[PDB]
């Protein structure tokens, strides 16, 4: 089963780490003016 | 000061009244964690004196005892649940030299672990009878009392106080019982060693220590 | 000042006043320390805490009456400020005095039902009941206190006036009668049940541990202080009150004032140690 | 074939969260006080939750009491006594008219608040799992997801009262969860040092990550549901992202040697709320790891912590039997 | 991926010496206390060696003792286990196991049926 998992999750979409941190930026940046703390 | 506000207020008043009724009950409880091997024979003495839980009465005071055994073989995360309890209860196959080794390590890891470095143990080595007509550890060749079965059921309470006192000094204490199959009284030694442990808190308590 | 024999009290002024300062000036420093934790590092609030904050009260109370007193004894025996003044500084003093004893005798108690009885203790919640013992206590001592307020008055006798501390004369009788009365109740019962309470603390620590026997050098040093700041100050004011009430020479009523005025700093330092012996 | 996994998973590394949020404004140091302490459970509290309307908390303790809180007035609506003192899970239905809890019994029980003319009974038990309850999230009032220590985690259907499905592939015990926004995936943080993606309706692990050292304690997903971030016995939480399934950052600092126990986001995701066995609470700066605030007020160990659903406090239990709202 | 490999497994005399070495990666060495479990035929999972930390502190089991020297090295994340006096009541499966938590000598759970900081073993044969 273990083998047959990390098959399965080795064919993935995966895209760059930059983009990713872009889009919790814009998020975090986006959504900072509702968030009273 | 609305109507449905006082009314609020007084349905949380009569709830505190009733959690003040079961805080008087809750603090004159004790409650006891039996831990051991699965052929320690802590079953045997929960029925003598009666997840399993077991509720006498001795000297008027409550006891509740709990065997949780519905569990796997990996402790470290529930086994913070019995914190706060008065006193945890370890059974040993003193019989079974075979596993001694590894009662001595269990013993030992609950002894230091942080979330029950507070928690007194009392300790019962069970199978007596079966050690007396038995009767590994190369420690035994130069081991002199403080016949042979003597020196051999208090080498094992040795090795077991050996582990306690290395590490755990004021603030938790074991107490060594030697333990038989057809006991009748160990309800009596539960509440005179839980008598002890609730002494010592008090005396910490009282500025005493 | 209608007595025939006259005291050679040059010592007072120069023993009781500084006394007094000292003992007043840590007494309010380390009570307040101690309030200050109290009420703002800790969360703890046991009967022991709560009857060693009532301690603690009487004690800063007490150390806050001191300063009249050592002024008025740093004066020369005079008393130039009111007549109401006076009889309020000793009500003060010895309901203050007294409450801390009451309250010692509840420490005494609590500990020892703790320590006899662990277990069956805790089947009867007495953890909040210790506030409705403490205000019985403090309702008590203002009730049997209060005829101090009659009984202290102002009186001048020569080119000073007085902040009697006993009574006006030609009622001594009255007093007599009402301080025995008093020493009975608040010294003769508070002390024996004390003493009670912390030799059978003591006896069954005693009977098997390096925190049983220390447990017991406490007990031994808190009762020590007990009874060396309160015992002599006690018996030698009924002694000094007995034979006022009768007639000696001038030499033993000079020697019975010696031993009282000497023995009340004791009873000063009682309620400037406390602090350290119970919470430090 | 890790190494491949391994090496597909460096080759979309290519800008560092701390060198790509290195010009980014630092928020100030966050100073939150406490507005109201709940005086009411005996023991030291296990667990808590927060209700969708904002205002009711429920709450466990070792005292086998299930508070139901007014975090507006303190005011006590309900004391559900349970069955087992042992539980370690809390969960408010969303629509408030439920209530869940469970733990060393192997058992979520669930309890009807909204009775007609009696008081709070248990509704339903749900007896299929084997090892002690660790977490639970309903999804509606039918439906609820629950993980326990038999290294396995399971969907219920509350009226039948069996398991719908079952996410098997685990190892460890399954220590914490959290919903997505969407109720349509979950993340599980378990024992093994490792956290799984799982799809409720498929009911297999899409994707797995290895980045702690320890047992991972608390887990929460971000507030868009990209990402998560995982509390562990090493000290240290890490963020995850989804799509790039590789860890973004590390909120470790030296002289932090304690596990933490709760982790929980704000409504913006830009603080990271972490409790800690160090008697206290740590605020992170999600996308800088750097420190912005401490709440300092328990005094035995915080070992339950929630930030309101509409972001305007947030309410830490402690082992000291007290809960504390901040702001 | 917290990763553990062992080495030096091989068929020895009743004589002779052999050492085992366990290849730490994916974690802080120095941090964790480590152990030395044990299997045989057709028993449970038993429990050797023991180290601190630090490195000061070592425990054995009672038939191991003058026999098993150990040493670990924090600076190459390596844990060793010398073995010279063997007998032909050893053969086993040797697994490098870790302590769950740093700072922390729980290792509550290190000999369990399950353990994920755990290595995969070596067959030590006689
Ligand atoms: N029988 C007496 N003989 C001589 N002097 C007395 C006598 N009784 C009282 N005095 C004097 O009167 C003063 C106060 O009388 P009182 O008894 O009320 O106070 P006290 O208890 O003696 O001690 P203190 O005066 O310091 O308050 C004392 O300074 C004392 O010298």
């Amino acid at each position: 089963k273990l083998v047959e998992q990390l098959k399965m999750e080795a064919n993935i979409d995966r895209i760059k780490v930059s983009k990713a941190a872009a889009d919790l930026m814009a998020y975090c940046e986006a959504h900072a003016k509702e968030d009273p703390l | 000061l609305s109507a449905e506000d006082k009314a609020a207020v007084e349905r949380s008043k009569m709830i505190e009244k009733q959690l003040q009724k079961d805080k008087q009950v809750y603090r004159a409880t004790h409650r006891l964690l039996l831990l051991g091997a699965d052929n320690s024979g802590k079953s045997t003495i929960v029925k003598q004196m009666r997840i399993f839980e077991t509720k006498f009465q001795v000297d008027k005071v409550n006891f509740h005892m709990f065997d949780v055994g519905g569990q796997r073989d990996e402790r470290r995360k529930w086994i913070q649940c019995f914190n706060d309890v008065t006193a945890i209860i370890f059974v040993v196959d003193s019989s079974d030299y075979n596993r001694l080794q590894e009662a001595l390590n269990d013993f030992k890891s609950i002894w230091n672990n942080r979330w029950l470095r507070t928690i007194s143990v009392i300790l019962f080595l069970n199978k007596q009878d079966l050690l007396a007509e038995k009767v590994y550890f190369p420690e035994f060749a130069r081991y002199t009392t403080p016949p042979r079965v003597t020196r051999a059921k208090y080498f094992i309470r040795d090795e077991f106080l050996r582990i306690s006192t290395a590490s755990g000094d004021g603030r938790h204490y074991c107490y060594p019982h030697f333990t038989c199959a057809v006991d009748t009284e160990n309800a009596r030694r539960i509440f005179n060693d839980c008598k002890d442990i609730i002494l010592q808190m008090n005396l910490r308590e009282y500025n005493l220590v | 000042l209608g007595y025939r024999c006259r005291f050679n009290e040059d010592f007072k002024y120069v023993l009781l006043p500084v006394s007094y300062g000292v003992v007043c000036v840590l007494g309010l420093c380390l009570n307040a320390v101690a309030l200050y934790i109290f009420l703002c590092r800790l969360k703890t609030w046991n009967a022991s805490t709560t009857y060693m904050f009532h301690l603690a009260v009487s004690d800063a109370l007490y150390a806050a009456s001191l300063p009249l007193l050592v002024y008025y004894y740093a004066r020369g025996d005079h008393w130039p400020f009111s007549t109401v003044l006076c009889k309020l500084v000793r009500f003060l003093f010895y309901t203050n005095l007294y409450c801390s004893i009451l309250f010692l005798t509840c420490i005494s108690v609590h500990r020892c039902l703790g320590v006899l009885r662990p277990l069956r203790s805790l089947r009867w919640g007495r953890a909040r009941y210790a506030r409705r013992v403490a205000g019985a206590v403090w309702v008590l001592v203002l009730a049997c206190q209060a005829p101090v307020l009659y009984f202290v008055t102002t009186s001048a006798r020569g080119g000073r006036v007085t902040c009697h501390d006993t009574s006006a004369p030609e009622l001594f009788s009255r007093f007599v009668a009402y301080s025995s009365v008093m020493l009975g109740l608040l010294f003769a019962v508070p002390f024996a049940v004390i003493l009670v309470c912390y030799v059978l603390m003591a006896r069954r620590l005693l009977k098997p541990p390096r925190a049983k026997r220390k447990s017991v050098r406490t007990i031994a040093v808190v009762l020590a202080v007990f009874a060396l700041c309160f015992l002599p100050f006690h018996v030698t004011r009924t002694l000094y009150y007995s034979f006022r009430s009768l007639d000696l020479s001038c030499h033993t009523l000079n020697a019975i004032n010696m031993a009282y005025k000497v023995t009340r700093p004791l009873a000063s330092a009682n309620s400037c140690l406390n602090p350290v012996l119970y919470f430090l | 074939l890790k190494n491949q996994i391994r090496d597909a998973r460096k080759a979309c590394a290519d800008a560092t969260l701390s060198q790509i949020t290195n010009n980014i404004d630092p928020v100030g140091r966050i100073q939150m006080r406490t507005r109201r302490t709940l005086r009411g459970h005996l023991a030291k509290i296990y667990a808590m939750h927060w209700g969708t309307d904002s205002r009711l908390l429920v709450s466990a303790s070792q005292d086998g009491k299930l508070i139901i809180w007014d975090s507006y007035t303190t005011n006590k609506v309900h004391a559900i006594p349970l069955r087992s003192s042992w539980v370690m899970t809390c969960a408010y239905a969303p629509s408030g008219n439920y209530v869940a809890c469970g733990g060393l019994d192997n058992i979520c029980s669930i309890y009807n608040l909204k009775t007609r003319e009696g008081n709070v009974r248990v509704s339903r038990e749900l007896a299929g799992h084997t090892g002690y309850l660790s977490c639970c999230r309903f999804l509606d009032d039918n439906q609820i997801v629950t993980s326990s220590g038999d290294t396995t985690c399971a969907l219920w259907d509350i009226e039948t009262g069996q398991q719908t499905t079952t996410f098997t592939g685990h190892t460890g015990d399954v220590m914490s969860l959290s919903l997505a926004p969407d109720t349509r995936l979950f993340v599980s943080g378990a024992c093994d040092a490792s956290a799984k993606l799982w799809d409720v309706r498929e009911g297999m692990c899409r994707q797995t990550f290895t980045g702690h050292e320890s047992d991972i304690n608390a887990i929460c997903f971000f507030p868009n549901g990209n990402a998560f971030a995982t509390g562990s016995d090493d000290a240290t939480c890490r963020l995850f992202d989804l799509r790039a399934d590789q860890e973004l950052m590390t909120y470790s600092h030296d002289n932090i040697i304690c596990g933490i126990t709760s982790v929980s986001f704000s409504k913006s995701g830009r603080l990271l709320l972490a409790g800690y066995d160090d008697f206290n609470c740590n605020v992170w700066d999600a996308l800088k790891a750097d420190r912005a605030g401490v709440l300092a007020g328990h005094d035995n160990r915080v070992s339950c912590l929630g930030v309101t659903d509409d972001g305007m406090a947030v309410a830490t239990g402690s082992w000291d039997s007290f809960l504390k709202i901040w702001n | 991926q917290v990763q553990l490999q062992e080495s030096g497994g091989g068929l020895v005399q009743p004589g002779g010496s052999l050492r085992l070495s366990c290849a730490a990666s994916g974690f802080t060495f120095s941090n964790y206390k480590m152990n030395w479990v044990r299997q045989a035929p057709g028993k449970g999972l038993e429990w050797v060696s023991d180290i601190s930390q630090s490195g000061a502190s070592i425990s054995y089991t009672g038939s191991v003792k003058g026999r098993f020297t150990i040493s670990r090295d924090n600076a190459k994340n390596t844990l060793y286990l010398q073995m010279n006096s063997l007998k032909p009541e050893d053969t086993a499966v040797y697994y490098c196991a870790r302590c769950p938590a740093p700072f922390t000598p729980f290792c509550f759970d290190v000999t369990s049926t399950t353990y994920a900081y755990r290595g995969q073993g070596t067959q030590v044969t006689v």
